[PDB]
RNA sequence: AGCAGUAAGUACGCAUUGAUCCCUAGGUCUCCGAAUGGGGAAACCCAGCUGUUACUAGCAGUUAUUCAUGAGUGAAUACAUAGCUCAUGUAAAGGUAACGCAGAGAACUGAAACAUCUAAGUACCUGCAGGAAGAGAAAGUAAAAACGAUUUCGUAAGUAGCGGCGAGCGAACGCGAAGAAGGGCAAACCAAGAAGCUUGCUUCUUGGGGUUGUAGGACUGCAACGUGGACUUAAGCAUUAUAGUCGAAUAACCUGGGAAGGUUAAUCAAAGAGGGUAAUAAUCCCGUAGACAAAAUAGCGCUUAUACCUAGCAGUAUCCUGAGUAGGGCUGGACACGCGAAAUCCAGUUUGAAUCCGGGAGGACCAUCUCCCAACCCUAAAUACUCCUUAGUGACCGAUAGUGAACCAGUACCGUGAGGGAAAGGUGAAAAGAACCCCGAGAGGGGAGUGAAAUAGCACCUGAAACCGUGUGCCUACAAGAA
RNA sequence: UAGCGGAGAAAUUCCAAACGAACUGGGAGAUAGCUGGUUCUCUCCGAAAUAGCUUUAGGGCUAGCGUCGAAAUGUAAGUGU
RNA sequence: UCAAUGGUAGGAGAGCGUUCUUAACCGCAAUGAAGGUAUACCGUGAGGAGUGCUGGAGCGUUAAGAAGUGAGAAUGCCGGUAUGAGUAGCGCAAGAUAAGUGAGAAUCUUAUCCACCGUAAGACUAAGGUUUCCAGGGGAAGGCUCGUCCGCCCUGGGUUAGUCGGGACCUAAGGCGAGGCCGAAAGGCGUAGUCGAUGGACAACUGGUUGAUAUUCCAGUACUAGAUAUGAUCGUGAUGG
RNA sequence: UAAAGUCAUAUCUACCCGUACCGCAAACCGACACAGGUAGUCGAGGCGAGUAGCCUCAGGUGAUCGAGAGAACUCUCGUU
RNA sequence: UGAAAUUUUAGUACCUGUGAAGAUGCAGGUUACCCGCGACAGGACGGAAAGACCCCAUGGAGCUUUACUGUAGUUUGAUAU
């Protein structure tokens, strides 16, 4: 997408329905890092950063499919954008069209 | 070889007595000459067909 | 016994240094082979 | 909108202010290498000159050769000449995918052997060229009215022919299609000059003249047509590569680790091509169809006067029209053509015309007729092939395949060398890569936990097959079997 | 000093663990009357191993010997007794 | 009903199975496709499905088309596994004990004896090797066995010149060769010239020095050559001789 | 030919490459930690002409699977 | 510590016969508890060596010659120079 972001929909996939916020998304990983969602935890050793390890809710990134883009009303849909400002406007289909 | 005089030892090839499919080496003829002087003066190889027509033209052709 | 090659640094060049290689119109062609090919390297 | 190639992997950092990135242009461009100041084995050494700036420095440039063009020099020997010196011009040497052309050019084969043939003038090798090359404007074919440069394809058709007439090789004509452009020069002459100025010169330089077949030009007449053709210049126009931009149309339930799968419904429409998404999507995303966008970028094309040389025409004073040239002898070769009745063309060698009342061709050749005008030069187009640039297409192929090479392949490796020449992709969706605890010198294991799954644990999907096993019910330790 | 060659106190001796004609690439998948190999299932029918010629005798070319189809059935030929 | 059904090379006919087929026809699929595995079904055959299990993505139908299309067998090939066989060998010489080391010692280290070579099995030095050297650490493979050791592996250092060897000197043998020569071409020859050491030219040698460099680092002595600083004086005296 | 020369004098300089190790060898060339080949220069004493022996210099080395048991046999050795 | 060659698989005896004309495996008959282990060689027409002896191929090479064809080379003559 375009930087990600706001709270942003699951669809489909392990945890349906599910938004959470993001600013993180490095979109060359084509799948996002979402806080709440796609729960990893690792087993890491007591090592350095962490002398005890074997827990890091870290989580997983799940697909640009699974990611869902609400505007600011809470509305998904497909991001019409570029369209009505000096460089761009971003929005959703039958959205509140913010951003 | 000589130059206003075409061509050069060509090759060809050679017949016989019920012919064997033989070679042959065209020669043409080698006369080191030095005629004219237009501003000349220059040693040169030439055919003996040029030599017989050297009052051809050739004085500085 | 005897074995072929116990070559000096001279022996192992010059048959087959580049402008050896290149000097004869003819193994410079055959490099030119080795470079249309394109080996690990070109004049050894 | 993050960047901080490969990729972990780190750090200072860096960045919507506009980064990273993409494109275009300019910059610098280590050394070698055509490689070139000189030598030299490839990654070198040693220089000279000119300024620099300082040093028994450094910097920056110049210094290879051949050719061409000038300039100077000036031996035997007076001028000269050779020769030498300087200056100017990448010119140009060189690298090259494939096609071409030209030279040089085999053998093996096959012919049931083989000396003729064939293979083929092909393999190779060398040179010369471009985007194509050659190719070409009748000194042509043909045979009656018969056309009118070439080129490619089909045809004729293996037809005519040739050939130890074996084995084979092999036309052209005419027709059909594409493509369809011809134009200069020397010559003759005329004018200028200079000069054999030995005067009248009869050679050179310049510009007209005109490029010819039913002859044509020069001499007497006498007409301005765009033209790659009678200027393929420059200026605008337009549009394409060269950055990309927008770009429609959906929700729930069941299942599962996950829906796009099943089920329920709805939409769209120049987009239900295709690919991802944890499991098969039109409506999730990339996209897609369409619709926009480029300054520089390499172009293509259109209009413009210009970028320049041509016409008809009657007559015929004489000249011209392509000399060692045609031809003839011999030796070759190509032409279907193997010397033959041998055409016809091109070579060597020898001899050698005519020249417009001309000359040539019409498969030996002699007459009549038909056609043409060589012996001077250029000519696009239709054609051949791709290393290449994408746009792509597949009753291509799926890791012994498909390129030798899906993988750091021409790699490893062999060989001194020329050369040769391998093997190998897949965990899981996502490393979420097994924290911890215990055994163990360690590895490795075992629990725990991980994940949908741990026979899933790093060469990891799936896992036969030979091999080795461990357990298992029966039988065999008086037996000499294709079991 | 490099293969149509070389070297050679010469045997046919050697020319890079190696030669009566070296090695590498192409011609060229040279060729091979000689060797081997040939892959799914059924049914039906069913051999020869001889004459003649042949630079032919371990091979071909006919003819005799099979098979299938078609045209009639020399108006029966065939084959017996 | 009757008659036929041995059958090789031979010839005829017919059918099965694989894969791709946009075709359609028309499904399956996570409740499990394919594929694997056991299977005590069926089919004249080739062959076909049923179930159990693995397994987690494509496959099946039908009918027809098209085929790199039906696998034992060739010194077939490639890849894996036997076998012989726990047998050969363990690569030409003798170590020994104690102690350490470690976790584990025959084979690592030390001590102490023995032993061997000794015109060498010493030292030093060509070519060669191309870092193998040393220090520290480790033991995946390698070491023909073990292995803490190592020319094995990781990491880090280690080679020092006016005089040492070469080049900035010359030159043989030879090579290249502008000129020139001849040659289808490429070429091959070759005058000048050019490089080409194994040769001929020339100053440094004692002592110490590391884990390692020593004629190279430095103490002492030099000498060679040049430089700029400085009373010459006509001097240098060539490619010639 | 005038400090080109030139010596005294003075103090500096003197380039580039190679330099480690092994090298009769476990690094070379013999596919190998191989029973070959491989320049050259030195190369102890004691006897001893002797660089031949033979044992010890200096120096270096224990060279890479061993233990048992002493079969037969196989091969190197000593006897008759 | 640990290989090689090797092969249809085979729990592979003897006689006498037979037979592509010489048996382990066949017919008849005989003896043999099962499995080894150390040494040996008669077989298994043992391996390793698509016979290097002989023969054949319209096979090829090499060599020789007053085979036949040629070639260069050598030597005439013509003839431009």
């Amino acid at each position: 997408f375009v930087k990600t972001g706001d709270t942003v929909k699951v669809i489909a996939g392990k945890d349906r329905g599910t938004t959470g916020k993001v600013i993180k998304a490095l979109p060359k990983v084509n799948k996002v890092v979402v806080e709440g969602v796609a729960i990893m935890k690792k087993h890491q050793k007591p090592n350095s950063e962490n002398p005890s390890g074997a827990i890091l809710e870290i989580e997983a990134p799940i697909h640009v499919s699974n990611v869902q883009v609400l505007d600011k009303n809470g509305v998904a849909g497909r991001v019409g954008y570029k369209v009505v400002d000096d460089k761009k406007v971003r929005f959703n289909k039958k959205s509140g069209e913010i951003l | 070889e000589c130059y206003f005089t075409g061509r050069k030892t060509v090759s060809s090839n050679n017949r016989s007595h019920a012919m064997n499919q033989t070679k042959r080496v065209v020669k043409p003829n080698l006369q080191k000459v030095t005629i004219l002087e237009n501003g000349e003066l220059k040693t040169v190889w030439a055919s003996a067909k040029a030599l017989k027509k050297l009052p051809a033209g050739v004085e500085r052709v | 016994m005897k074995r072929t090659y116990q070559p000096h640094k001279k022996s192992r060049k010059t048959t087959h240094g580049f402008r050896s290689r290149m000097a004869t119109k003819n193994g410079r062609r055959v490099l030119a082979a080795r470079r249309r090919k394109g080996r690990a390297s070109l004049t050894v």
